[PDB]
């Protein structure tokens, strides 16, 4: 919808 | 509704010439209340009740005088619902959520303290816009991040999000990464402070990992305490 799901997935990836 | 702790004795009758006060705090639709039970264990009636709060970290103060028309007789117990607001005088307290109180009747004045659970200070308009969340999480210094273990919680992500939303902690995004659920959450206090959270849930671990970012990181431990209470209850 707002397109931001990919940015949240990248944020999550960066912290695992 | 939101989480409400069971009433605890704040003023025991042994310390207050027969007056016992038990209490808790509620917050329904933004209205904060101190919900108390006053019991007269003594042999004389009690009248002329009033209450005062000392200045405190979040400026909590009663909205009205105490609601008590008639004498509280020996062995009688009454329920008292005291509306509060956060427009009062501010002084930093230790612990941060400590509230000093004076209650008087016709016999004496009695001073006591109690702890305000921080969740009753979570406002309804605490859902951060997504773009703003990403920018704020990046912008808040990484040295402000504090992590906590929520131990022996095994609720699934959907249940966690629902319980938290009922307490004005909003889930902004949920991602699954390397087989782990990552919940990105926001909440806002009555004094304008935002707290951002990442909650990590795995198959395997018994404990969830809560990471909190806040520009005033002193509040983070108190947020953890109430996360833990909400999810355990």
């Amino acid at each position: 919808d707002d397109g931001l799901d990919e940015a949240f997935s990248r944020l999550a990836q960066s912290r695992t | 509704g939101g989480y409400v702790a069971p009433k605890a004795v704040w003023l025991p009758a042994v310390k207050a010439k027969g007056l016992e006060i038990s209490g808790t705090f509620t917050h329904r639709q933004g209205h904060i209340y101190m919900e108390m039970n006053f019991t007269n264990k003594a042999l004389q009636h009690m009248t002329d009740f009033a209450i005062q709060f000392n200045k405190n970290s979040f400026g909590v103060i009663p909205s009205t005088p105490l609601a008590i028309h008639t004498p509280l007789m020996p062995n009688q117990s009454i329920d008292v619902s005291l509306p509060l607001n956060t427009l009062g005088p501010v002084m930093k307290m230790e612990p941060l959520n400590n509230l000093q109180v004076a209650v008087k009747n016709n016999i004496d004045v009695f001073y006591f303290s109690c702890l305000i659970p921080l969740n009753v200070l979570f406002v309804e308009d605490g859902k951060m816009e997504r773009q703003v969340f990403l920018a704020t999480w990046k912008d808040i210094p990484n040295e402000n991040e504090l992590q906590f273990q929520i131990k022996e919680c095994h609720l699934n992500a959907d249940t966690v999000s629902s319980k938290l939303q009922n307490n004005n902690v909003y889930t902004i995004a949920k991602r699954n990464v390397e087989g782990q659920d990552m919940l990105y959450q926001s909440l806002k206090l009555t004094n304008g402070i935002w707290i951002l959270a990442e909650l990590r849930i795995q198959p395997g671990n018994p404990n969830y990992t809560l990471s909190l970012k806040c520009r005033a990181p002193e509040v983070s431990q108190y947020i953890y305490q109430v996360y833990d209470s909400i999810l355990k209850n």
